[PDB]
């Protein structure tokens, strides 16, 4: 899986996700990446999210939309919403992976509960950060 | 204030079993794509066009499991999925189970912009994309030795 | 406090466009299926078995756009979709774009129980179900002259 | 589209949804019906939901999960959650249709913004009610 989320100069949020799926899946298996609210979600009022990992659990948990709902209805910050979904609820259902998220205030979060997540981010006109491992 | 994040997959990556030569390949790929997105954002391009282009470049990159470098099914095939969503309109497009489109995220953007629909699957998605001038590819273009070895390793029991 | 609800579709059901005899057939089909669900619940059947059986009956009923009585695509084919979700485990199973399975909801339930997946599509979903003994059917079994006349009306519209 | 939701004597919730889609559909088009959180959702902590209407809008709004999130995080009752989704949020996105929902307390709701929804409900050991039109 790969993904991108962005906040532009006009205050618009967007998200995109693409994948091959999981090695040795049954032909016809669909994971979270093409399901709105599971692997991909964007809403200017809340957040843009793209997920990666054990797709089945991201579908059952509606991981991407849950970030948005925990912020919108629960009043959680991006950091709290990401902690709650990736570090508590996904692992409780046997899920592993992570996600990238930007809220409407331009906060960014790259939570993952795995050993690694190939990732990068940067504000417009600034130095990007790249990551593979934790921290 | 304008910002982009990208990812190329989460999973079991041990420093222990990884060469620095191999790590710098991923870092350089990730840096080049995030910098393309950063430059598009500062130049005033839409969030929607930025995430579309970043994911197209991640598909193109054989190191990441999307497009070129996709994993194999149980039957040694590639079946690809993508989604794009516009937070301004809450419009979205998605394809699942496509094998003959080079860039699933471009097909997903075509569902968003040139259909009244959100999700298309299989040969139906492919026919819709062909009807709008998207080129037909052989799924063999996605295949890599690395993902082939991981399939053999998966089928061990 | 066991309870069931069912639906057979929301839309432009116009009184001036329906016959009483049609309305009575709908009422009878809905009352027969909801009573079956109530009786299962009363006998201590699981909520999962109850929703599975009620949707299976709504599929079988040619009055409703699912299974037998499915609408036609642009190409005069049938493509069927279904989902089931168990609130106790949060497990789920779904199929989309299937043409050769009589009861999508039963295939959806097989995906939930006998695959490590949540969603299967098209021929892959069909082959998975056939390997576990579900019957392969012709999609002509779903076809009804009512839904066909609706396809012609929709084509005349544009 | 057809569907069912139930609460059993052991307190468990479940939902199921099936469809042939829309008359004259583009082959390969997928509506809300088979998408977890769009056309079908159940969670013993909140609600069981089955939807019917313009599938595209039910996906974009994640209507079935939205009922659950509105109750669980928003503190809305079933009736208030159903009102907000079916009579405000979906029409605002050009969405028409309805859904059936039972919450973990055994409340039942059959909201719809259309002329009709084929529907029925009953408590274990009481008499069933069937409906076609409004009222
Ligand atoms: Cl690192
Ligand atoms: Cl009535
Ligand atoms: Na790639
Ligand atoms: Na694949
Ligand atoms: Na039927």
């Amino acid at each position: 899986t790969v993904g991108a989320v962005a906040l532009d100069l006009d205050g618009n949020l967007a998200a995109a996700t693409s994948t091959g799926g999981t090695t040795n899946k049954l032909p016809g298996r669909v994971g979270d990446s093409p399901l709105v609210g599971a692997g991909c979600y964007a809403n200017n009022a809340s957040v843009a999210v793209s997920c990666t990992g054990t797709g089945e659990v991201f579908i059952r948990a509606l991981a991407a939309y849950d970030i948005a709902a925990l912020m919108d209805y629960g009043g959680l910050s991006l950091a709290e919403a990401c902690e709650r979904v990736v570090m508590e609820k996904l692992p409780a259902l046997g899920g592993s992976g992570g996600l990238i998220a930007i809220d409407h205030e331009g906060n960014v979060a790259l939570p993952f509960n795995t050993e690694g997540m190939y990732r990068a981010w940067g504000y417009a006109g600034d130095t990007p950060t790249t990551g593979i491992y934790r921290e | 204030k304008a910002v982009i994040a990208i990812h190329g997959g989460a999973g079991a990556i041990s420093r222990a079993q990884m060469s620095l030569q191999q790590e710098l390949r991923y870092i350089e790929a990730l840096s080049a794509i995030v910098e393309t997105g950063q430059k598009m954002l500062e130049a005033g391009e839409s969030a929607l066009d930025v995430v579309t282009e970043a994911v197209r470049l991640l598909e193109e990159c054989p190191l990441f499991n999307a497009g070129i470098g996709a994993v194999f099914t149980r039957d040694e095939t590639h079946e690809l999925d993508a989604c794009v969503m516009d937070g301004n309109t809450l419009k979205a497009g998605a394809v699942a189970g496509v094998s003959h489109l080079r860039n699933p995220v471009l097909a997903a953007r075509l569902v968003m912009e040139q259909s009244p629909h959100v999700m298309m699957i299989g040969e139906g998605a492919e026919n819709f994309a062909f009807a709008r001038g998207m080129e037909r590819v052989s799924p063999e273009i996605f295949s890599t030795s690395l993902r082939y070895e991981q399939l053999l390793a998966a089928r061990k029991e």
